[PDB]
């Protein structure tokens, strides 16, 4: 009831979070899938009505939504911001994640690692509206805004600010007094630069780290491979092949065999489209989450504990990836605590003093006030504290003597 | 007319990454996405009039004056 | 009829270990176990920090601590009596079994 | 344009909120539901191709996700913190919930 | 069986939305202090168990 | 001057607009400049 542990040191940390944003846009010619363009089957398929048209309408809804997702995630920026020639961001690295001029598509080094580690029977695949090169310009724009101008490019035009002062801001946003940055700038820059360096090794070590993106690539290949394999199925018909039936059984009997192949192939196609509608809803839930983390973690700083990497959130950098996005969340983690005696308030002369910000502690021999998230003791004073009533009502108050910095000047 | 995924050999005429695009005029200059096509191409009715097709501009470029 | 129900990976005892751990962290160490190790802090001070987070000055807790403790203990008493008295509160879970 | 109301007192309140997290993990052998025991019918089902595997795969995906949901909700804590033996919690009583 | 599995995929997707909401409330309301009005029951939020 | 960060409003730099933390040696890019003392008019009463 009188013990508090305060962190005397901390670590900047960089946590890599990976999110799917879009599926491979797909549209299927249901007549070329079912009938193979062989007219005797098409003249049966016409008798089923809207089961021809509405599957292309449903897959067109899915295909357009992949562009809408990718637009909402990356195109949050009002202008294509680009980085100055000078790179003196207070020592903080910014090279492995900014564009590389040697890369043909102007991707960053870490974007190239991600683009390496992730890997027609009436079916058609459609291109994305934004190419990988265009997405790599948006992830450069969001990054060059974030480096040169803080959160301000999310509120209006980008307002430049020196990068050490933007970090001083972002420390001041997590209840650490900004002097803790400036007094440690070289150490904080080294912890950050080292933490970026470990991302390249981490992403190099195993493809199993990118499981969320490798999954959305695998499941669409697995669905289409199964949709193609279902052409090789009888559904009660004499043969799995249409022009074979039309050569053997005479038109009267042929029709009953073909109507099974139509029913079976169509039920397989409705099963595939239904599964893609559900998978597209799961990917949209991920794309809305990614569109939220662009707004809150990149374009801002978030108070939401464990929404934006573990520890207190400082900032994040987006990097593009095949069918998705990767955030490098930068977080402050407190790391080397000591135990201290503490009391909720102190007594001066007949008055209870409470700390204005921070908390009271003692090393066992002296009483100090410290900020809550980093041990930095200050002598307890009439500006560091405020009074609220007599020396009784509080439970566990201690006796002390508060220094009043005006009284030595009133010696004049 | 866009022929999705075709080479023009198989069909003004313009080859895009999305397909052989017919009746539109290719323009090098870049503009907003007015009508989407695919693989960064977009089309519009900018003026003396025909449909044009061009690589879309993602926004006005701006080098922030940081020091 | 070829239908089967599989066991959960975490048993209800293991869920009770995790809710115990989350709760004992939350009582002894505030939010700090959501970042670092669980830094101990006296619970009356953890409530003073949480009051300071709603624009109410820390002294409003300590000047009312014995009152605030009785309001909290009474409120938990009403939850325990309410959940004891009627099953009607758990609709959001019972509906998932029923469906 | 010149009136404000200010609270002179408070209540602490406790509000229960309830969220479901897992379905009952359920799985079906599609051959045993559709046919059941008959080797004749089991051979006839092969004419329908992939549906038997595809439906058991979809139920396996749902069934595996219930363990993931439960860990994503509760397994947020790195260590099993233990409540102390002495309850000096400034009068606040947590017996009912510890 | 196709009807049952299709409806269980949709129901399981609704339970995933509820499990992500519960993981979000676990992360913000327990491990922190929400400043998001009426995300944590009525009133200003203090903590949750 | 010092300003609030979201609207240009210059305040004269004073010991109550600002807080001390140690020497200059460690602060990269610090400048000099007077900081005014609001007590000074009554320090010289
Ligand atoms: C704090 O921790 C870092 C490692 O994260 C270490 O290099 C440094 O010496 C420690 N102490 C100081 C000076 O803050
Ligand atoms: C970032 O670190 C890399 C390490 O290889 C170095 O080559 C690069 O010049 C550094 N960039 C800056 C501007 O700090
Ligand atoms: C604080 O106290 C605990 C228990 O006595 C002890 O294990 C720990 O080493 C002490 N120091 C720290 C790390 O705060
Ligand atoms: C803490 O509890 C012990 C119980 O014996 C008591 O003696 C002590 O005075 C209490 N201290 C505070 C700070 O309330
Ligand atoms: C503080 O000193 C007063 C006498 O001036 C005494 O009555 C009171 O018990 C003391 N309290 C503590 C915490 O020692
Ligand atoms: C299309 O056909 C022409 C034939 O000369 C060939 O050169 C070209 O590489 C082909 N590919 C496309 C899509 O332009
Ligand atoms: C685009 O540039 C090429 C360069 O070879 C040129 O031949 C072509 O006429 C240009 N088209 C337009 C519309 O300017
Ligand atoms: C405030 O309300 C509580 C009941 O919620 C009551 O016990 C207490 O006496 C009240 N205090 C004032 C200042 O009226
Ligand atoms: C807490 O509640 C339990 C059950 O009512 C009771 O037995 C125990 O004495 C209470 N403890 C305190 C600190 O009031
Ligand atoms: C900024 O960089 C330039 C060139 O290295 C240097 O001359 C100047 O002193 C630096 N100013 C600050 C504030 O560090
Ligand atoms: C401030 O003045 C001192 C001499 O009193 C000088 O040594 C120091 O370099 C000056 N600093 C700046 C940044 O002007």
């Amino acid at each position: 009831n009188n013990s508090i542990a305060i962190p005397t040191n901390f670590t900047i940390s960089v946590t890599t979070e990976i999110l799917p944003v879009s599926m491979t846009k797909t549209s299927v010619d249901c007549t070329m899938y079912i009938c193979g363009d062989s007219t005797e089957c098409s003249n049966l398929l016409l008798q089923y009505g809207s089961f021809c048209t509405q599957l292309n309408r449903a897959l067109t809804g899915i295909a357009v939504e992949q562009d809408k997702n990718t637009q909402e995630v990356f195109a949050q920026v009002k202008q294509i911001y680009k980085t100055p020639p000078i790179k003196d961001f207070g020592g903080f690295n910014f090279s492995q994640i900014l564009p590389d001029p040697s890369k043909p598509s102007k991707r960053s080094f870490i974007e190239d690692l991600l683009f390496n580690k992730v890997t027609f029977n009436g079916l058609t695949v459609l291109p994305p509206l934004l190419t990988d090169e265009m997405i790599a310009q948006y992830t450069s724009a969001l990054l060059a805004g974030t480096i040169t101008s803080g959160w301000t490019f999310g509120a209006g035009a980008a307002l430049q600010i020196p990068f050490a002062m933007q970090m001083a801001y972002r420390f001041n946003g997590i209840g650490v007094t900004q002097n803790v940055l400036y007094e440690n700038q070289k150490l904080i820059a080294n912890q950050f630069n080292s933490a970026i360096g470990k991302i390249q090794d981490s992403l190099s070590s195993t493809a199993s780290a990118l499981g969320k993106l490798q999954d959305v690539v695998n499941q669409n290949a697995q669905a289409l491979n199964t949709l193609v394999k279902q052409l090789s199925s009888n559904f009660g018909a004499i043969s799995s092949v249409l022009n074979d039936i039309l050569s053997r059984l005479d038109p009267p009997e042929a029709e009953v065999q073909i109507d099974r192949l139509i029913t079976g192939r169509l039920q397989s196609l409705q099963t595939y489209v239904t599964q893609q509608l559900i998978r597209a809803a799961e990917i949209r839930a991920s794309a809305n989450l990614a569109a939220t983390k662009m707004s809150e973690c990149v374009l801002g700083q978030s108070k939401r504990v464990d929404f934006c990497g573990k520890g207190y959130h400082l900032m994040s950098f987006p990097q593009s990836a095949p069918h998705g996005v990767v955030f490098l969340h930068v977080t402050y983690v407190p790391a080397q605590e000591k135990n201290f005696t503490t009391a909720p308030a102190i007594c001066h002369d007949g008055k209870a003093h409470f700390p204005r910000e921070g908390v009271f502690v003692s090393n066992g021999t002296h009483w100090f006030v410290t900020q809550r998230n980093f041990y930095e003791p200050q002598i307890i004073t009439t500006d560091n504290t405020f009074v609220s009533g007599n020396c009784d009502v509080v439970i566990g108050i201690v006796n002390n003597t508060v220094y009043d910095p005006l009284q030595p000047e009133l010696d004049s | 007319v866009l022929y999705q995924g075709v080479n023009c050999t198989e069909v003004n005429v313009f080859q895009t990454r999305a397909g052989c695009l017919i009746g539109a005029e290719h323009v090098n200059n870049s503009y907003e996405c007015d009508i989407p096509i695919g693989a960064g191409i977009c089309a519009s009715y900018q003026t003396s009039q025909s449909i044009i097709a061009y690589t879309m501009s993602l926004g006005v470029e701006n080098s922030v004056a940081y020091s």
